[PDB]
């Protein structure tokens, strides 16, 4: 979304420069980003970062939409950049608890994913099939017919 | 004897420049050789890495 754009725009250049390394390492002249996946996590290790191997499995699978190899450095680079860890643990836990009790409108020490799609559509925001399903599905990822405070803590642990 | 002298001098100058040369080689052969061994070793930490997962699970 446009969270993608800005972080563009907010170009870091202390990742900047691991990241034109990247560039130069892979393309060894007038390369047209053939995206070697093995280079990709060759270079994720070496830079510092730690990819987990199914985030490098991820790469690998979600690459060479073109169908040429050929990759544009702006889509690449926004991949590689939100696949690097750009977050502050999402909040703190204290305010988790404290948003958790404004949101128990039931009362119930919990609430519900009903409730939570009630509350979001109170927003009156934009339901499409990125959303509705999944919201409900991984709110309450247990399943229990309504999300337990642990379950909201792990709907969006670590996101801001 | 100075001209005599002037020959073997460059009789071992001629000795040393080859060796030199013939190290260098060497030099380069076990420089590739080592690149070779430090991804070979990069490799394998993975693989320690991944298998050290799954015995967890």
């Amino acid at each position: 979304d446009d969270i993608y754009k800005a972080a563009v725009e907010q170009l870091t250049e202390e990742q900047k420069n691991e990241f034109k390394a990247a560039f130069d390492i892979f393309v060894l002249g007038a390369e047209d980003g053939c995206i070697s996946t093995k280079e990709l996590g060759k270079v994720m290790r070496m830079l510092g970062q730690n990819p987990t191997p199914e985030e490098l499995q991820e790469m690998i699978d979600e690459v060479d939409e073109d169908g040429s190899g050929t990759v544009d450095f702006d889509e690449f680079l926004v991949m590689m950049v939100r696949c690097m860890k750009d977050d502050s643990k999402g909040k703190s836990e204290e305010e988790l608890s404290d948003l958790f009790r404004m949101f128990d409108k039931n009362a119930d020490g919990y609430i519900d994913l009903d409730e939570l799609k009630m509350m979001l559509q109170a927003t009156g925001e934009t339901i499409t099939e990125d959303d509705i399903e999944e919201l409900m599905k991984d709110g309450d990822k247990n399943n229990d017919g309504r999300i337990d405070y642990d379950e909201f803590l792990e709907f969006m642990k670590g996101v801001e | 004897e100075a001209e005599k002298a002037a020959d073997e001098s460059e009789r071992g100058m001629k000795v040393i420049e080859s060796r030199a040369q013939k190290d260098e080689e060497k030099m380069e052969i076990q420089e590739i050789q080592l690149k070779e061994a430090k991804h070979i070793a990069e490799d394998a930490d993975r693989k320690y890495e991944e298998v050290a997962r799954k015995l967890v699970i």
